[PDB]
RNA sequence: GUGAAGAGGGAAACAACCCAGACCGCCAGCUAAGGUCCCAAAGUCAUGGUUAAGUGGGAAACGAUGUGGGAAGGCCCAGACAGCCAGGAUGUUGGCUUAGAAGCAGCCAUCAUUUAAAGAAAGCGUAAUAGCUCACUGGUCGAGUCGGCCUGCGCGGAAGA
RNA sequence: CGAUGUCGGCUCAUCACAUCCUGGGGCUGAAGUAGGUCCCAAGGGUAUGGCUGUUCGCCAUUUAAAGUGGUACGCGAGCUGGGUUUAGAACGUCGUGAGACAGUUCGGUCCCUAUCUGCCGUGGGCGCUGGAGAACUGAGGGGGGCUGCUCCUAGUACGAGA
RNA sequence: UGCUGAAAGCAUCUAAGCACGAAACUUGCCCCGAGAUGAGUUCUCCCUGACCCUUUAAGGGUCCUGAAGGAACGUUGAAGA
């Protein structure tokens, strides 16, 4: 899980998805490419 | 449960044959005869009040005497209340035994402390003294700093000073029920309970695990 | 929209009782009952749900494919079930149903169990593997997600409680 | 010896 | 009650005749030794052809206090002067080969079974 | 320009900001800046929108299928986007290098066929291959779909005694 | 500037979180043990000595850890007086000299009976609606919250072995 | 960290709904506590006379009466300046 200001799509699996008002990150293939806005 | 109260006698030793040395505390709990039953439709929680001991017939008021004649009690030194579990039931002039504690394994004694009066903080609190040598001016266990300066520019509530100790209503948690003596009134717990001789406990099962 | 447009055909033999937003369906299987959103309208018709979106109310498009398909899977319920099947990974990993309680042995230092909620019975045919009977699809949901949480899939050697229809993702340890 | 602020 | 700087008695044959403690093992803001306690000391006296020299820093054991022990029956079982038996550093071992004068039970456990085998004494 | 040498009303309190220049009295009225739910005088006013963050009532580069509006563009009933079932090839180990490189360590080209379509294959992986996989084309489905610009209001970035 | 006492030590603390330990998690170039990094979390806890006036630092040995900062670089109407700062004296250096140093060296008076706020204790007065003696309820407030090591599970899971 | 699930025929921990989750928060443990002026509750005890006037009203006065209890004094205390 990174947490970083900006966050983004590092394949074709990523999908960016805000949950409880916070934009998150959800890969299928990839647990490195976790990451949400803080 | 329901507790008892009893009457700090004085430590002595128990010897086991396997050569231990258990201190022991010796209260002598007394029957204690429930004056006054409570109930939710009348007091809004439910308790009852027990007295032991005997008072002088001279010394009894007649507001306090009047209380013990409609139980049918003998009027006692005191009046102390203990708090319903749901499913204790009491019913009024019903004296209590020490044989409530005979299968209690621990139980908390509760009493008033010896008194220190007015006791400084290197007493009361723990504090360090300052140097005994070394130049000290007047000033070896005085506190030293009350505060800060400007900000705040105040003493704050609970600051550790000097003041009454003791003398207050303290609470022994989990002591060991050493033995239980039905046919003389006595109950032998592990260790030292608050008080001086003679003065008033109040003995409860242990509430913690 | 899509989802809920396409409207539910109630199958033969299964009372389907709506009242205001409170709905209860009745089957071979069971009886269960959702209540509803207050921005959905549903209305019986001819063996066939409707639902649309309320008026005065701004996202019952969203509302409606909701409740479409979660009534779209209470007549599977309670005429064919749910099923889901936990097989288990690792030596000396087993199983055990005594009652309505899961009896699992999965490398601790106690035994562990879990008491199943009513209307879900699981029975084991091996001992490394348990199936899941039940009429509500959130509750046989929840279930094979707390027995899975007792001891997760590891990345090195699978070990540990897994779906039958879920594939695990190992990886090799670190070279020295 | 530090008497006075200077 | 053994604290930094108090000066024992060694109560074995490794050659050392005075040693004093450095540091209190086993806690934080410790302050004293007891009886079967480890703690770290400094060689001040020395024979010399013993197998330690003076000014080495090793690990010992409290087997004597002034201040003494006490059984559960209440009993007090004091001594004449403190005395320790140097244990190595890490292997924690007992460094001589005798032990002399008596020894309490308080050593009676898996970890100074060699000290209490070499005993003249045990009370 | 104001204070100094200037009071009054507003900006919570606040010489220098805004409105405005106190001769004295009144238990009269009209306005200015500023305001009208309660503290606290006056609209819980009327019509049309936006916001869902208590934004309003601290803060930037940057990030994002938040949401409202506008003008155009691509594909679409000769069937669009998604989902699904399929195929997805052989020449060919294209040649060079490498003990191996066979599309996928590195260089050069990158066609022919059968067809409905398929690459000298975008990627994973491997000793290399294999393997999965995408581009492309069928069948099913039966109504919109895709992503750039200009913009209004919001979200994160946002830790102190 | 008709005075707001300076560095350090002692004593007593209190707050922030940018978390040192303990607590809960994601990723790992995470096999296990042990780590790296990030997120949440301030309840508690968070060394003894040698040298030096030292804060700091280095060193010795511990510990679960020896946090970072604010509070007039917290604290002299609470203590000390070691220091770069009165008057004595000497060295080196500069000046013809009186003297001076940014250099070092030995010696050198630290006052205050608490009116107000604040805080720690402890009482008197009146109220609470006839007076009185007891026993309570509990709105509210305070205290406390740390952690090591050994053994079993088990030399099991993991690992080629260690 | 999830389950079910659309907006967005799929996917999705979230928008509706549901379940776990830490020494932090609210309790549970111990102590003070009805000046809590919102001054609470329960139990018991005590007082059951006559007359006059003005400013006629929660009015003032005279004679008799003095209860329950309290204080005060003494002997003092593991209580205390
Ligand atoms: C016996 C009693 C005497 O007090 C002392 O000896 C104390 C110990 C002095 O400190 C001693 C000791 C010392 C170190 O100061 C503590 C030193 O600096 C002074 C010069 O002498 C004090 C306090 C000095 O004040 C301080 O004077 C400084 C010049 C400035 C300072 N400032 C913060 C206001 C101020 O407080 C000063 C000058 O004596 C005060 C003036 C009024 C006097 O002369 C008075 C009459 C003193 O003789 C005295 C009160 O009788
Ligand atoms: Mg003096
Ligand atoms: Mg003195
Ligand atoms: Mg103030
Ligand atoms: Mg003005
Ligand atoms: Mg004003
Ligand atoms: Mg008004
Ligand atoms: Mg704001
Ligand atoms: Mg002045
Ligand atoms: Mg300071
Ligand atoms: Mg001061
Ligand atoms: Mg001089
Ligand atoms: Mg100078
Ligand atoms: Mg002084
Ligand atoms: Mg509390």
């Amino acid at each position: 899980m990174k947490v970083r200001a900006s966050v983004k799509k590092l394949c074709r699996n990523c999908k960016i998805v805000k949950r409880d008002g916070v934009i998150r990150v959800i890969c299928s293939a990839e647990p490195k490419h976790k990451q949400r806005q803080g | 449960m329901i507790g008892l109260v009893g009457k700090k006698v004085g430590m002595t030793r128990i010897f086991t044959e396997d050569g231990v040395s258990i201190p022991v505390t010796v209260i002598e709990v007394e029957a204690n005869r429930v004056t006054q039953v409570k109930d939710l439709a009348n007091d809004g929680y439910r308790a009852i009040q027990v007295t032991t001991g005997a008072k002088k017939a001279n010394r009894v008021t007649k507001p306090e005497a009047g209380h013990f004649a409609k139980a049918g009690v003998e009027a006692g030194r005191g009046l102390w209340e203990f708090r319903l579990a749901e499913g204790e039931e009491f019913t009024v002039g019903q004296s209590i035994s020490v044989e409530l504690f005979a299968d209690v394994k621990k139980v908390d004694v509760t009493g008033t402390s010896k008194g220190k009066g007015f006791a400084g903080t290197v007493k009361r609190w723990n504090f360090r003294t300052q140097d005994a040598t070394h130049g000290n001016s007047l000033s070896h266990r005085v506190p030293g700093s009350i505060g800060q300066n400007q900000t705040p520019g105040k003493v704050f509530k609970g600051k550790k000073m000097a003041g009454q100790m003791g003398n207050e209503r303290v609470t022994v948690q989990s002591l060991d029920v050493v033995r239980v003596d039905a046919e003389r009134n006595l109950l032998l717990v592990k260790g030292a309970v608050p008080g001086a001789t003679g003065s008033d406990l109040i003995v409860k099962p242990a509430v913690k695990a | 929209s899509r989802v809920a447009k396409a409207p539910v055909v109630v199958p033969a033999g299964v009372d389907v009782k709506i009242n205001g937003q409170v709905i209860t369906i009745k089957g071979k299987n069971g009886e269960l009952t959702r209540t509803l959103n207050d921005a959905v309208e549903v209305k019986h018709a001819d063996n066939t749900l409707t639902f649309g979106p309320r008026d005065g109310y701004a996202d019952g498009w969203a509302q409606a494919g909701t409740a479409r398909a979660l009534l779209n899977s209470m007549v599977i319920g309670v005429t064919e079930g749910f099923t889901k099947k936990l097989q288990l990974v690792g030596v000396g990993y087993r199983a055990a149903v005594k009652g309505n309680v899961i009896n699992l042995s999965l490398g601790f230092s106690h035994p562990v169990d879990h008491q199943l909620p009513a209307g879900i019975t699981a029975e084991c045919p091996t001992q490394t593997e348990i199936v899941l009977k039940g009429a509500d699809k959130q509750v046989i949901g929840q279930v094979a997600a707390d027995l899975r949480a007792y001891r997760r899939p590891e990345p090195y050697k699978g070990k540990g409680v897994r779906y039958a229809d879920e594939v695990v993702r190992t990886k090799e340890a670190k070279k020295k | 010896m530090y008497l006075i602020f200077m | 009650m053994i604290q930094e700087q108090t000066m024992l008695n060694v109560a074995d044959n490794s050659g050392a005749r005075r040693v004093m403690c450095i540091k209190v093992l086993g806690g934080s803001h410790r302050r004293y030794a007891g009886v079967g306690d480890i703690i770290k000391i400094t060689i001040k006296e020395a024979i010399p052809r013993g197998k330690v020299k003076k000014g080495d820093v090793l690990k010992a054991v409290v087997v004597r206090t002034k201040k003494g022990v006490r059984r559960p029956d209440g009993s007090v079982i004091r001594f004449d002067g403190n005395a320790c038996v140097l244990l190595n550093n890490n292997s924690e071992q007992p460094i001589g080969t005798r032990i002399f004068g008596p020894v309490t039970r308080e050593l009676r456990s898996e970890k100074f079974m060699k000290i209490i085998s070499l005993a003249p004494e045990v009370l």
